[PDB]
């Protein structure tokens, strides 16, 4: 059922937005993003991207949407083809 | 002697840290705040793990057997709310403000307040350990004991029945 | 393991008596009471004898009639590898040490290369023997058994 | 004290200040100091031999002429327990573990002379390494002095005697008092020559 | 006569070492034929 795939990709955007949004962000800011030389983007430019990066919502990115779902489809197909 | 950080002010502090493991000090304070948690789930659990035997339920891993063959007696359900619920509780505990609040949240946590006193307070916390790091101790005699497959009690059982019974072992 | 005792062996039994035939076959052209004779015959007792001592201490022997030894460290066949192995560290330490301990009592004064292409200094004082006892180098080892020159 | 032998003389490190002082150190082992204050426990240690080499040859004697019906010493394995003897070995190693590390601490600081559980009582008073006072010497014999080198010379003997033993044993395969009186039936042709 | 000593004592030495100590591993050999292990 359809209905699986929901549920669990429904639990995981509430964590993300929720539960585990700041972390991740924390985890970030301390961590990216490329180094040369330093700072990337100085050459091969390319180079953010801050549109679709940029959300009118109280926080959650569209990328956040993107990454959050695909993992929690994943784990619906894993149940659901692990069941058969 | 006495390894130098191990002053012995510290609740149950007893100048154990043989590998030198608690040496650098922001996770000495790390490890503290570890033991409890492991001593805090493991208290509660052993209880779990022999009052049911005494009632009698062939131990905790038969207990466990149910899942592998109301409400939501299934072991899907069952893992959601243990997942997404343990998840809520947890990854908030974090705060890491004041050492996971002193490492002891109280506040709702001592709806009784043994927290206002003074020295009880650090008088309930060596108490606290020494209880805490016996059930570890236990917990791992259990596992070990259990490695056969048997009972937890009725392995008090059987020694009680016997002296003669010798583990011998590698030994 | 799919071997099994040269005791119960077929092919190990056969390949003793293949081996005798041969020394036998060689005796018949000499006529006993000669030399080459005895040579010949103590020869295939020394051959019984080391057939029918492999099979008395063990020895699995493989399907092709050949003991085969097993270091496993199975208590059963300790003789085959361990046994002999402890004997070899230890004659092999004892040398280790006794070499080294007269390179270090040669350092001090005099010529030391002297002493190297000549040693008329013979177990220096009396060296060897220290060998005897040699293990007690683990004691040494907490002292100054290395150099802290390089490295720990 | 006295020589192993006349000429060669006795090392530096062999002063005579210990008890059983011989100048008998050809090879060397004993030359660092801390190596002797390691090798002197050691030797007072397995030197107390003695306990034994008499616990294995006393009995044997004493089932002389059927007094008592004891196993001997090499055929006790089994069953000299009530409680078989993979029982006793856990007993004996737990326990034996806790004393030797307690005698451990001793050799490196002196030390654990204090009683522990107990809630309102006395400890050991003593010093010196090798030999604790206290019950250990109920009867508060005199630490002296000679006899601490009388202990040293009899375990030495002990131990001799015990290498006699486990050698003997095996050849003469049996009892180390059987073979103690084979000997005796008139030896001069009853010597390990045979063997 | 200190000559003679020193004279035996450089590589040929090493001869001498050998010599014995192959004498005494054949002479086991003799009374130990065909050893490949040690049972005792
Ligand atoms: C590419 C991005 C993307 C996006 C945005 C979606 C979005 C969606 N998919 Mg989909 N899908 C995708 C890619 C995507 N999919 C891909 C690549 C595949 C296969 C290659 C699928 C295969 C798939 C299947 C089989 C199904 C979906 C379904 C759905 C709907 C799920 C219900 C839901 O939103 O949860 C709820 C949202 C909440 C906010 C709930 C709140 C949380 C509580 C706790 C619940 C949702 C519109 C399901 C559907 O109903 O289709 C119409 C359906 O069964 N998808
Ligand atoms: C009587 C007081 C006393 C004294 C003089 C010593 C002395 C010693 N102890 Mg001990 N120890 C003691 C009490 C004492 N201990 C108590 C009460 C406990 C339980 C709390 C321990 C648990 C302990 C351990 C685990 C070890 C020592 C060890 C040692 C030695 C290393 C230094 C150390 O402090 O530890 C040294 C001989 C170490 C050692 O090397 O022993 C020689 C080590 O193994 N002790
Ligand atoms: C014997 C085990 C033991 C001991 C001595 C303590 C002791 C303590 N706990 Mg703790 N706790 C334990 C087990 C124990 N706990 C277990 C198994 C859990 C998991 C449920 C917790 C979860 C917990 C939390 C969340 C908090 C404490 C806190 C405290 C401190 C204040 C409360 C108090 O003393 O009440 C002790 C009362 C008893 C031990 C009564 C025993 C039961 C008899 C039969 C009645 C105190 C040091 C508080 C703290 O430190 O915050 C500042 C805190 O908020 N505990
Ligand atoms: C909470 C501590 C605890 C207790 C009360 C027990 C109790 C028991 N064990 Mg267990 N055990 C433990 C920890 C413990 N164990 C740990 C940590 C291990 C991993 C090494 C084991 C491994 C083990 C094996 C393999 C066996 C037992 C067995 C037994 C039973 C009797 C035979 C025996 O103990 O042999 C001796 C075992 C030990 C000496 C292991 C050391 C355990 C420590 C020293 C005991 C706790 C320390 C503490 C000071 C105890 C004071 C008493 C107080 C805590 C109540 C008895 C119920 C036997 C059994 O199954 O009988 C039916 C069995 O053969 N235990
Ligand atoms: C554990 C046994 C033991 C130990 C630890 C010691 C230790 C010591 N002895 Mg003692 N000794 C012993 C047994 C022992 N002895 C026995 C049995 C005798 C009778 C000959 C003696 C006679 C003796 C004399 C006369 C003197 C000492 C002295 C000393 C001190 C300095 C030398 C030394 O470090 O010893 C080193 C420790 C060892 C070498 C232990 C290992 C020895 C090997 C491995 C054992 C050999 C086994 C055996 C030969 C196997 C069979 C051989 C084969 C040919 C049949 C030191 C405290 C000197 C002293 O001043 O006392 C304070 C002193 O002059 N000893
Ligand atoms: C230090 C090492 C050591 C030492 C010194 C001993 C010493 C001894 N062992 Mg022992 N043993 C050892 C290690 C050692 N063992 C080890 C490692 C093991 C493996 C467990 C054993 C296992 C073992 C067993 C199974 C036994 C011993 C026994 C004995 C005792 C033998 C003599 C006897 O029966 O009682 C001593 C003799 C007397 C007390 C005689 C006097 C009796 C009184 C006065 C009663 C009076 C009766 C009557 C009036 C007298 C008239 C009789 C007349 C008709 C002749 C003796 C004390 C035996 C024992 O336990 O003894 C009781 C025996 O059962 N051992
Ligand atoms: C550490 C001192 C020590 C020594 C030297 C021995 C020596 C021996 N034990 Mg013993 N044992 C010991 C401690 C010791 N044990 C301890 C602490 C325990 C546990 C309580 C045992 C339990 C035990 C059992 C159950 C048995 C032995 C047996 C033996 C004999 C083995 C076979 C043999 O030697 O044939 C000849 C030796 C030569 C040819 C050399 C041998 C005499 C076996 C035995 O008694 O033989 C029937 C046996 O069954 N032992
Ligand atoms: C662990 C180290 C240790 C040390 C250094 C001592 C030392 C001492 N004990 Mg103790 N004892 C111990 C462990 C120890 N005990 C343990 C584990 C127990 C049982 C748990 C006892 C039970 C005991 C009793 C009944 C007595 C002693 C007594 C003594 C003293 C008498 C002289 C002597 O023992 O020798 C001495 C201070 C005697 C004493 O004077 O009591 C304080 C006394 O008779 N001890
Ligand atoms: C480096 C690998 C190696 C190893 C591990 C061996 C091992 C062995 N060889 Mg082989 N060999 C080798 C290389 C090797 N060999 C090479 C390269 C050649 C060509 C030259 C030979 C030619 C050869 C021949 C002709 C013979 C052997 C034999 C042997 C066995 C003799 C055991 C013995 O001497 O009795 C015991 C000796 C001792 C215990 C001496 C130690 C005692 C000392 C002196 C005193 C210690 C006091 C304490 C032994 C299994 C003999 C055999 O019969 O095979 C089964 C034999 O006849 N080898
Ligand atoms: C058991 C066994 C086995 C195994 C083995 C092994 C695996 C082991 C090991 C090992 C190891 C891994 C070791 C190590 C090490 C180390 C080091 C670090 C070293 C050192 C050293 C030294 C220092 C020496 C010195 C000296 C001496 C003392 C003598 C002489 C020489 C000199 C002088 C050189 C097999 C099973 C195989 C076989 C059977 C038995
Ligand atoms: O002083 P001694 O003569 O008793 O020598 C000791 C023996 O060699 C054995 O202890």
């Amino acid at each position: 059922p359809s209905l699986v795939i929901s549920l669990s990709t429904g639990l995981s955007l509430f964590l993300g937005r929720f539960v585990f949004f700041n972390f991740q962000r924390e985890n970030v800011a301390k961590q990216v993003p490329e180094q040369n030389g330093k700072g990337t983007h100085f050459d091969a430019g390319d180079e953010r991207a801050k549109e679709y990066a940029g959300l009118l919502k109280s926080a959650a990115a569209i990328v956040d949407v993107l990454a959050w779902g695909s993992i929690g489809h994943i784990v619906a197909y894993y149940l659901a083809l692990t069941t058969s | 002697p006495r390894p130098s950080y191990l002053d012995g002010s510290a609740p149950g502090d007893f100048g154990f840290d043989p590998l030198r493991l608690g040496e650098v000090p922001e996770n000495l304070e790390r490890f503290k705040e570890s033991e409890l948690i492991h001593c805090r789930w493991a208290m509660l659990a052993v209880p779990g793990i022999l009052v049911p035997e005494a009632l009698g339920l062939g131990n905790w891993v038969k207990a466990q057997e149910w899942a592998a063959l109301v409400p939501w007696g299934t072991l899907p359900t069952i893992l959601v709310i243990e997942f997404l619920s343990i998840a809520f509780v947890e990854h908030q505990r974090s705060m890491e403000k004041d050492p996971e609040k002193k490492k002891y949240p109280g506040g709702a946590f001592d709806p009784l307040g043994y927290s206002k006193d003074p020295k009880k307070f650090h008088e309930y916390k060596i108490k606290e350990v020494k209880n805490g790091r016996l059930a570890l101790l236990a917990f791992v005699g259990i596992c070990v004991q259990q490695s056969a497959y048997p009972g937890t009690g009725p392995l008090e059982n059987l020694a009680t029945h016997l002296a003669d019974p010798w583990h011998n072992n590698i030994g | 393991s799919g071997l099994t005792p040269c005791k119960e062996s077929k092919q190990f039994a056969k390949r003793e008596k293949q081996s005798i035939k041969k020394l036998e076959s060689s005796l018949k052209i000499y006529a006993a009471d000669s030399a080459p004779a005895l040579a010949i015959n103590a020869t295939i007792e020394k051959t019984k004898r080391r057939f029918d001592n492999y099979a008395k201490q063990g020895l699995l022997c493989g399907a092709d009639g050949l003991p085969h030894l097993i270091v496993s460290g199975d208590q059963r066949h300790w003789g085959e590898f361990i046994t002999p192995g402890i004997l070899f560290l230890y004659i092999a330490g004892w040398i280790g040490w006794v070499g080294r301990s007269y390179l270090i009592a040669i350092r001090d004064e005099k010529k030391p290369t002297q002493k190297e292409i000549i040693i008329d200094v013979p177990l220096a004082s009396r060296l060897v023997f220290r060998g005897f006892s040699w293990p007690i180098a683990a004691y040494r080892e907490l002292l100054n058994g290395e150099l802290v020159a390089k490295d720990v | 004290k006295g020589e192993w032998l006349p000429g060669l003389a006795s090392p530096g490190y062999l002063t005579g200040s210990l008890p059983g002082d011989n100048g008998f150190d050809p090879l060397g082992l004993a030359e660092d100091p801390e190596n002797l204050r390691w090798f002197v426990q050691a030797e007072l240690v397995n030197g107390r031999a003695m306990l034994g080499v008499a616990g294995m040859l006393l009995p044997e004697v004493f089932t002389s002429i059927g007094i008592i019906n004891v196993p001997k010493w090499y055929d006790a394995g089994k069953e000299e327990y009530f409680a078989s003897s993979s029982t006793l070995f856990v007993i004996e190693f737990i326990l034996f573990h806790y004393v030797e590390i307690r005698r451990w601490q001793d050799i490196k600081n002196p030390g654990s002379v204090n009683q522990d559980p107990i809630f309102k009582q006395y400890s050991l008073p003593a010093g010196e390494v090798g030999y604790p006072g206290g019950i250990f010497n109920p009867l508060n014999f005199a630490p002296t002095l000679e006899a601490k080198e009388k202990e040293i010379a009899n375990g030495r003997l002990a131990m001799l005697a015990f290498l006699g033993f486990i050698i003997q044993h095996n050849v003469t395969g049996k009892g180390p008092f059987d073979n103690l009186l084979q000997h005796i039936s008139d030896p001069w042709h009853n010597t390990i020559v045979q063997t | 006569r200190d000559l003679k000593t020193y004279l035996s004592v450089a590589p040929v030495a090493s001869t001498l070492w050998f010599a014995a100590l192959a004498g005494l591993l054949i002479e086991i050999n003799r009374l130990f034929p065909d050893a490949l292990t040690f049972p005792f």
